[PDB]
């Protein structure tokens, strides 16, 4: 319950510059 | 335990402990994690991909699979290989495709009769089927993801058998498969924890169609 | 009392290097459980249990002439003991509390001092220790430290662990057993009868369908990595090759083709068809010898089988 | 004070073997709980709660006549009692604490000596140890250290475990409580009438459609993996068949139709329709017996039921 | 007991500083393991098992005139000793435990005393203490307090542990046992012959296929860190150059051509082709020196081979 | 023992305030080490090693003329010393362990008594205690618990601990050095040489290229925290104006053009040009002192360079 | 030594309950820190640093005249207590350790003995407790256990806690300061001038632009749980309203237009505009009073200010 | 934020056979 | 290994309820 958001929120930081 | 072989010849065993995963229809799947040692050094600095395992729950139960993925790790002063692998009654299948494109209307024993041409398994009905009609075929696709949609038009359950020849497959297509079992469960002989799921944000009581 | 050490290349035993200790004391092994507990059932279900490692213990200290030269043997010490190389262990004691004897003060008859200022009570050759039993155990050493209590004297704490199985593997094959050539290795824990060439001894038998073992160890040869070995000569030729054994599980071997005269090297969970070039495709099963009586079984009487195993003790 | 060990395969016994044993202790069982704590609620709620494990503790040690011996009688030790394979304990308890008995020091009337250097105190047959109950424990060993107190005597710590069931199973089933043909196996602890034949010791009735069962057992037997065991000839044709019990949930057996001088043996959780061929789709609950008055209750008054099963206690 | 510690840029030593210690122990080297329990198999897999740190604890305590200078005494071990910078300690023993001598109470034959007040037992020059041993450690500083007993005398526990490497780096390298020109740094832990010129002295071989060499150290040099450096003019021309080292690996420079009078500096993990310019792309591969014999074979008769290298003890 | 405290606005003294103590304990810095281990090789590299914290403890006890006083003494305690506030903590010692000095017992030359009751052994001027040392230390409290001994007897544990940067700071600057106008502030724990205007105390230089520093602080004063502030005329004109220095980096100001007369006032990783609109994207590098000789060097001739810093400990 | 409860709805006193206590021991407060290590800098940041809980322990025994009122006793004290309702403590001391005084053994001037069997020593009115300080603490209780010495006397070991605020609330507000009308509740823990009317005493204040306060307080009311609360009739007429505030911020009021006359009730952070309807959108600001001295500026000169607040203490 | 990764690796290992 | 399965399980439960 706790956890998800941790994952999401690093998922989110990596979607800044992943992409040429 | 498990016997392992190259794709052209001899068995090795090695001991492992194996991690297998069964559908009804989707693809099976196992898992597992060897390491050197004294053994088995032989093996595994000797593995290459789609190395055929077998040999599963002992001298029984000789259903065949394949190695796909290969992880290898190095712990201490030795190494572990994490690995993958398929069936070939489903591997086979994604071996081979089919460029002439199946179009128009279809009986099901002439469409999973087109499509297991060369790879020598077999397939049959059980029950009266109805036949309809494929708009597009996949020239392109794999011979498995037609079987995807043919078992999606028609069929719409399947189990494969290994009879008893060799290199043989028998794919008892059905709708609902299911076989009677004389085992059972309950809560305090064989279920530890129940998870009851009642799923419906997507539900219906009646319904259109046209 | 000696803490004596194979390791792989020499030999090496404390009180020769001016090490007394002061016990050893062995655990015993470490029994994993794996249980699994039923939601609402007062009982819960054995997975398993299963041994895991034989921690050993052994305190030693020393005493040398001058203070310097405790730098020296602590450092020889962990040069000489401290080896994650897997090591033999083999554990001494002594038959007696000895104290020095009687002499006579006439100027005569003094008293002897080791190189270590100790009175010397072993004055005959039957005084000093022995290979208390005829095991070793595969062993690796943990974390010690060193205080020096007064004077020359100084401590020492060693942790010994099991290395590969926990179990007290006895030295020796039992075909030194068979054949009684090698001396030593075989101490009075195994009972051992006498009557070499006769039942309970032998591991070599001719012509046979079926046939007696007396497997003295207490403790089972399931495992692999212990050095159960078998070699037959099957006698008479056949397509298929079952046999089948007591206390463990049934043996084939069908799919390929043998001959009479052709011999089976049958390691632990492993087949060389002719001594090379293993076949070992034919119903992985691996024996397991128990304790006692192990009777096999065959189906075409061997013109010879012979097996060289190692006891191991719990 | 002796601690008998029956495994599969043997019994065993410490003070055969020179083992002493100081005493022995019996913890109770570790009751985990399944407690949920309501969030603004001074009071949680109670899941569950269920018993685990019954982890028995045994200090014995053991002297011998020289120090060299120690060590073999040590390894006899761990070869005789740690073991995975799950044995069945039975404890052993004395009826008084025996002294020496008067005699005369006349040349004559000396004192007895055992195999261990201690004074036999057991004059007469009536003096040493008796099963002090007529039970066992399911048991399986954990960790021990072996500390050497001086001379050739030294001590141990077992530290055994309950396997399965934290229960305490009598031995003997409830039949040989009908038929009064083993001797043993039935202390005080269970409070048993002497009308042998009458109520309260029989399982084995007839041509009823209701009766009486008093089991004996505090701790109750709802658990499978008791030996609960029923067998009935049904007496009465029938289509479907419903029997109730009391402490315990109704039974039915619907859908299958059956004859009247059939029989069904009633296992945990399983039913054989005629002892083979189980047909245990119908009605999936097994009994539970707690103690005392366990009253049954048929429908078509079978022409026999009788059922073994084994007591259990807490 | 003074702890000398050679600082990058400095040496002291602490009873030059008013510190006395009480005494030096020196732990072994925490063995960090790396097992693998297999899931239902009586025994655990080694994957790896390696030397890690080596924790020095040295307590050392203080007098003064006055209990004011104690506070400018504590900064000045504080400044003196807590260094993260990885400092080289070296331990330092006494040959006796010296007393006063006799003297004569006849106005005349005083005793002295210390710049600390205490008895001055050193009469002559060789009383006082010794670098007991050639070796060093590299050494960094763990958390002190400092207790203050009464008066003038405080203590202090310094806790230091090793830096890079868990061993006993011989001080001076393998060359300064070649040339016998540096005095010192040659203690008899190391087991050396005295023949310089001889074997197991030298380093230094001229116009060989194979040769010998005997590393004296008893832990390996297999990590590069170690100061392991080789050179070697080449002797004869060639395209490929293979040499072969046992207690180590093969070792192959192919794909660059060489010529016979350049030379090769082979450093640790590294290739000078002629000194700079490092050519190390050829089968990177570092040789290892255990103890003892170490026999290379070249495969062109080199006129030049020489290497120094560090010993390094367990 | 009187624990002085200068907060920001104030000064405080424990001692004035009824509040003797029995004792003042300093902990060194906590080394936190940054290792890591390579996988298989007998050794782990350093990353790091660095400084972090000096947890000082201060046990203070106090007594009152009656009980209820207590409580008021108490909170005065907390309100006067736990202050997250970063205070500045001054250590202070006695020279000697006064006694009561002689009198005479003729109804005169009585016994004097402090405010509290207790003997005040200090009768001159000259008796009382002394700020130990010319230094710091920027700190904060942790939590207290107060046991109540008998009678108005308490004890307190005061627990403090360092605030930004584990050192012994330095009071006063090194100007104050320079210009002997301040006095205390300097104390022998600094080796400080008396020749004021001599090498060694000088940090005001005119008119050179190259000159020489002795930073008498043993700890370096590489951390900007620290308030190391150099001020410097230029002297010549220049595009360009590089300065090197020892145990530091290279310092360049390329880009900007600059003036002769111009100043530039370089605080600890920053530049005024001109003392206001800070000109600090040239080579941004600090310099670093870290004891004894500290070499500079200019490249054109400043005509004017001074610095002031302070003197850090470990 | 009584440990008064003010709970809400009531007031309570142990030791007229028959409960003596042994003492009451006030933790200060636990201070949680909020550091931040930065990676490779000989330093940490504080992020903060914060006061949390005062722990309070307090130990009461107590006797009764016979075995079985244990029970009842035990059961008041419980029901007396332990309440999670936020209850106000108020200490309570002795001034001096009372003895039996002098009387006289004629048959007359007897001893008195409490309700309890103790023999009283407070002969005289003056002889009583007292409520050693003005102030209170918001507490709530944690668990106790109640071990029964003999006889009837029993132990119990109760663990208060702060609720809201660690700190030391004064009972009684700034305003019975101003109005002396409220007798006791001013202990002279606060240094307060007898000049009432004076200054340092009051707070309120007439037709000034700019005025003085002096908040008695050693820990400051920032925090608005604390009953800080102004009410100012504002004098003269505006649009804008700011005013500024000495160990605070600074405060606007824009946007809104207000009157002369108008009144404005500052509660912490929140502004009642006449009293109700709260207008608190203009510059959400609260204020701060440190110590001593907290000098306001208004802009206008206010025809009246007063506020009333509650003074906290560490 | 050391958590991400575990997760998402044995995701990319579920991606292989899941599908028929 | 144990841990991908508790976020996915989180993750299809917000899969209900996420949409307008």
């Amino acid at each position: 319950d706790a956890l998800t958001s941790i994952v999401n929120g690093r998922n989110a930081k990596r979607n800044s510059e992943y992409y040429l | 335990t498990i016997t392992i072989k190259p794709p052209k010849g001899n068995g090795a065993p090695v001991p492992v402990e194996t991690t297998l995963v069964k559908k009804v229809n989707a693809d099976g799947v196992l898992t597992f994690d060897i390491l050197e040692n004294k053994y088995t050094y032989e093996v595994i600095n000797a593995i290459g991909k789609r190395w055929i395992v077998s040999h599963v729950e002992g001298e029984n139960d000789k259903k065949e699979y394949v190695i796909t993925v290969i992880d290898r790790k190095s712990e201490g002063d030795r190494q572990l290989v994490e690995c993958t692998a398929r069936e070939i009654p489903i591997d086979k299948l994604m071996i081979d495709r089919i460029y002439v494109n199946v179009t128009g209307s279809f009986t099901v024993e002439r469409y999973f009769n087109i499509v297991f041409q060369g790879t020598g398994m077999l397939f049959e009905v059980e029950g009266k089927v109805k036949s309809s009609k494929f708009e597009n075929g996949g020239e392109g696709d794999t011979r498995l993801e037609m079987f995807k949609k043919g078992l999606e038009h028609f069929g719409l359950e399947y189990k494969i058998t290994y009879d008893k020849k060799k290199d043989r497959y028998k794919f008892v297509l059905t709708p609902f498969a299911n076989q009677k079992a004389s085992y059972f469960i309950s809560d305090e002989v064989n279920a530890n924890a129940i998870k009851l799921e009642e799923d419906a944000s997507d539900f219906a009581t009646f319904i259109r169609g046209y | 009392d000696i803490e004596l050490t194979k390791k792989d290349g020499t030999v090496i035993k404390l009180s020769e290097y001016g090490f007394i200790v002061n016990d050893i004391v062995i655990d015993s092994m470490q029994i994993n459980t794996k249980y699994q507990d039923k939601e609402n059932m007062n009982g819960r279900i054995l997975m398993g249990s299963n041994y895991i490692s034989r921690d050993i213990v052994v305190p030693c200290f020393c005493k040398v002439k001058n203070r310097s030269d405790i730098a020296y043997m602590r450092d020889m010490l962990y040069s000489l003991t401290t080896d994650i190389e897997p090591m033999y262990l083999r554990e001494i004691r002594r038959k007696e509390e000895l104290n020095y004897r009687f002499t006579q003060p006439t100027s005569d008859d003094y008293v002897k001092l080791d190189k270590n200022n100790f009175p010397d009570y072993e004055y005959s050759r039957h005084d000093q220790q022995i290979y208390v039993n005829g095991k070793q155990y595969k062993v690796i050493f943990n974390g010690v430290i060193n205080p020096k209590q007064k004077g020359n004297k100084v401590s020492f704490e060693l942790k010994f662990e099991t290395t590969e199985l926990p179990y007290g593997e006895s030295i020796g094959t039992s075909l030194e057993l068979e054949e009684n050539k090698k001396v030593g290795l075989w101490s009075f824990d195994f009972n051992i009868d006498w009557h070499a060439g006769g039942d309970k001894r032998k591991y070599t038998f001719e012509n046979l369908s079926k046939g007696t073992v007396y497997y003295h160890g207490s403790a089972p040869n399931d495992q692999f990595n212990m050095y159960k070995k078998i070699t037959i000569i099957l006698g008479e030729d056949t397509e298929s090759f079952v046999w089948n054994l007591t206390h463990a599980e049934i043996m084939k071997i069908e799919g390929i083709k043998l001959k009479a005269g052709d011999r089976i090297v049958y390691d632990s969970f492993r087949v060389y068809k002719n001594g090379v070039e293993i076949s070992t495709e034919t119903n992985i099963s691996q024996p397991k010898f128990k304790y006692g009586a192990n009777k096999f079984e065959f189906n075409q009487t061997v013109q010879k089988v012979q097996f060289d195993l190692k006891f191991y003790y719990k």
